[PDB]
């Protein structure tokens, strides 16, 4: 609209209220390095606009990239991994103190060496004999 | 053990001293009241099979005390695959003639399940090795039980960090490296058969047997240990077997 | 199986992702990470991704030196093939994220410029720590600013997240800021903030 083009140059009018091209911005800032400094971010795009952070995460925009901050139960570049879904024996022994058995479709279980029995907590083991294997009584 | 510490009396209560004709032979590991694990190569030179003794509760080889318990070794079982004078399948399972009595000074180390040992114990970095072996390469042996903390390597890393030696033994799937390549700290010949013991969530488990190395604490080399996880089913089946009349038994493996 | 290769640490504000090649074909990966003397922890179990978020392990201690390794396992499933990563020390190597100018105010004949607190992945008590929370005096912000009608740039530097600068009467100034860890030799500065003008 030519009637909106009657005033001297203005960052606010040309680039903030409207989109501006590199040369419009150059005519405002004039100096090559000032113009480049503005443009690098202004033309970059908000990489968080596609909402890439899942599971209630929070996105922060960067140059051509973003960072997701996850809720405590999640991880991954996009908070895509559910920590609650990782209870398997290759992940820190399934949280079992002694032996761990995977069961697909269902929850892993924990078990004990001979001389021990499983506590009611389902992970911890307790001796059932006076001198179970693998404990040093002299220290106690 | 080179560069270790004295194990305070009772603090390594599964360590076995093996004797032949009353003279120090090798270490071993008690795993319940009747059965001891040691290294096959400890038996390459034995003529007198009826004169092997296991001592439990031993600490200072210069003084006898009331914690020591001696038992005759009734059977020595080694994989048929093992070849005397070589390194592979370096394991022996020993049946004592009468059980030991468990005490504050005499306690077995737990033999772990295979999968637990491969997927969890194998990634515990440090473990302890012990014995009354040499205190320096080709030096005198120890009179008080010695113990050393060593970090474990996957075999690819051990190969990549080890100085090449022409015609040296292959490190096979039945072995693993542990220790330091800077000449400071290692297990030693007279420690052979002794435990590499791993602590995991409050319980100690047998993961390795002191087996071989290029000298002791040689720069550019690690200690090599028998990988006990490969033998769990072989040991458990043999521990259920019937005694036989002669001491030595070479049993099929797997 | 084929071993992973070009293992590369991507990390900004302690969000830390290990990347590698190749795209898997009939194989899957699992990653482990440790400190030099600690146990190996596994992550990203049997993934077909060629990346693994390790943020949660490294924020436990940002000043430790970690090594990772990527295992290859054949589809349908002694030691698997693997490759080690470079060592990574987060405090020394994590990128500083792009900052944002939060506000500028003219008070007196001077302008205060405030840099938004930069949020990092290190947690304390349900909240994420700022870059200044983590780095303290190791972190400064630098301000690149100019008067529109003059040639030449001006730089200011602060130990806090605020600059208080002198300005000439009735002129426009524009500003841009960077995070900087002066003690570093490599990866010392963030990218510049977007430019904000009066
Ligand atoms: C928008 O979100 C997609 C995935 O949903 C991501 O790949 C882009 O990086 C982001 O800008
Ligand atoms: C961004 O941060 C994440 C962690 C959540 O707290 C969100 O509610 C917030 O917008
Ligand atoms: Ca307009
Ligand atoms: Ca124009
Ligand atoms: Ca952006
Ligand atoms: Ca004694
Ligand atoms: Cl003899
Ligand atoms: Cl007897
Ligand atoms: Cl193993
Ligand atoms: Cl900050
Ligand atoms: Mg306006
Ligand atoms: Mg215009
Ligand atoms: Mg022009
Ligand atoms: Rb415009
Ligand atoms: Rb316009
Ligand atoms: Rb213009
Ligand atoms: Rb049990
Ligand atoms: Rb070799
Ligand atoms: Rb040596």
């Amino acid at each position: 609209a030519f009637l909106e083009e009657l005033r001297p140059g203005s960052l606010e009018r040309e680039c903030k209220e409207e989109q501006c091209s590199f040369e419009e911005a150059r005519e405002i800032f004039k100096d090559a390095e000032r113009t480049k400094l503005f443009w690098i971010s202004y033309s970059d795009g908000d990489q968080c606009a596609s909402s890439p952070c899942q599971n209630g995460g929070s996105c922060k925009d960067q140059l051509q990239s973003y960072i997701c901050f996850c809720l405590p139960a999640f991880e991954g570049r996009n908070c895509e991994t559910h920590k609650d879904d990782q209870l398997i024996c290759v992940n820190e022994n399934g949280g079992c103190e002694q032996y761990c058995s995977d069961h697909t479709g269902t929850k892993r279980s924990c078990r004990c060496h001979e001389g021990y029995s499983l506590l009611a907590d389902g992970v911890s083991c307790t001796p059932t004999v006076e001198y179970p294997c693998g404990k040093i009584p002299i220290l106690e | 053990i080179v560069g270790g510490k004295v194990c305070p009396k009772g603090e390594c209560p599964w360590q076995v001293l093996l004797l032949v004709n009353g003279a120090q032979l090798c270490g071993g590991t008690l795993i319940n009241t009747i059965w001891v694990v040691s290294a096959a190569h400890c038996f390459d030179k034995i003529k007198n099979w009826r004169n092997l003794i296991a001592v439990l509760g031993e600490h200072d080889l210069s003084e006898h005390d009331g914690d020591e318990q001696s038992r005759r070794v009734a059977q020595v079982i080694i994989p048929s695959t093992y070849v005397p004078g070589t390194t592979n399948h370096d394991i022996a399972l020993l049946r004592l003639h009468q059980p030991v009595v468990l005490t504050d000074h005499v306690v077995p180390l737990c033999l772990p399940e295979r999968t637990f040992s491969e997927r969890t114990l194998a990634f515990v970095r440090f473990s302890l090795v012990s014995g009354w072996g040499q205190l320096l390469d080709r030096g005198a042996t120890a009179l008080e039980l010695m113990v050393l903390n060593v970090p474990r390597l996957m075999t690819q890393d051990c190969l990549q960090q080890s100085r090449k030696v022409g015609d040296s033994p292959n490190i096979t799937e039945y072995m693993f490296c542990a220790g330091y390549s800077d000449g400071s700290k290692d297990s030693c010949k007279g420690d052979s058969g002794g435990p590499h013991a791993t602590h995991y969530r409050g319980t100690w488990y047998l993961t390795g047997i002191v087996s071989w190395g290029q000298g002791c604490a040689t720069v550019g080399h690690f200690g090599v240990y028998t990988r006990v996880s490969q033998y769990i089913e072989w040991l458990q089946k043999l521990m259920r077997s019937e005694p036989r009349p002669g001491v030595l038994l070479r049993a099929p493996f797997p | 199986t084929v071993a992973a290769y070009n293992l590369t640490w991507k990390s900004t504000n302690f969000k830390t992702i290990l990347e590698w090649e190749p795209k898997p074909v009939n194989q899957v990966y699992t990653v482990q990470i440790s400190t030099k003397s600690g146990d190996w922890k596994s992550k990203c179990f049997y993934t077909t991704d060629t990346e693994c978020d390790l943020t949660d392990e490294i924020v436990k201690d940002v000043k430790q030196t970690y090594l990772a390794r990527v295992f290859s396992y054949p589809a349908g499933n002694g030691e698997p093939l693997y490759e080690n990563s470079p060592e990574f020390t987060p405090y020394l190597e994590t990128n500083l994220g792009q900052p944002t100018i939060q506000s500028f105010e003219q008070v007196g004949t001077k302008v205060n410029v405030t840099v938004e607190d930069e949020r990092t992945l290190v947690r304390r008590n349900n909240t994420f720590l700022s870059l200044r929370d983590v780095f303290g005096k190791d972190l400064i912000y630098t301000l690149y600013y100019w008067k529109s009608s003059s040639s030449g740039k001006k730089t200011a530097k602060t130990n806090t997240n605020e600059f208080l600068i002198d300005v000439d009467k009735g002129e426009n100034y524009c500003f841009s800021v960077q995070a900087v860890i002066p003690s570093r030799t490599v990866n010392r500065k963030s990218t510049d903030s977007p430019v904000e003008c009066m």
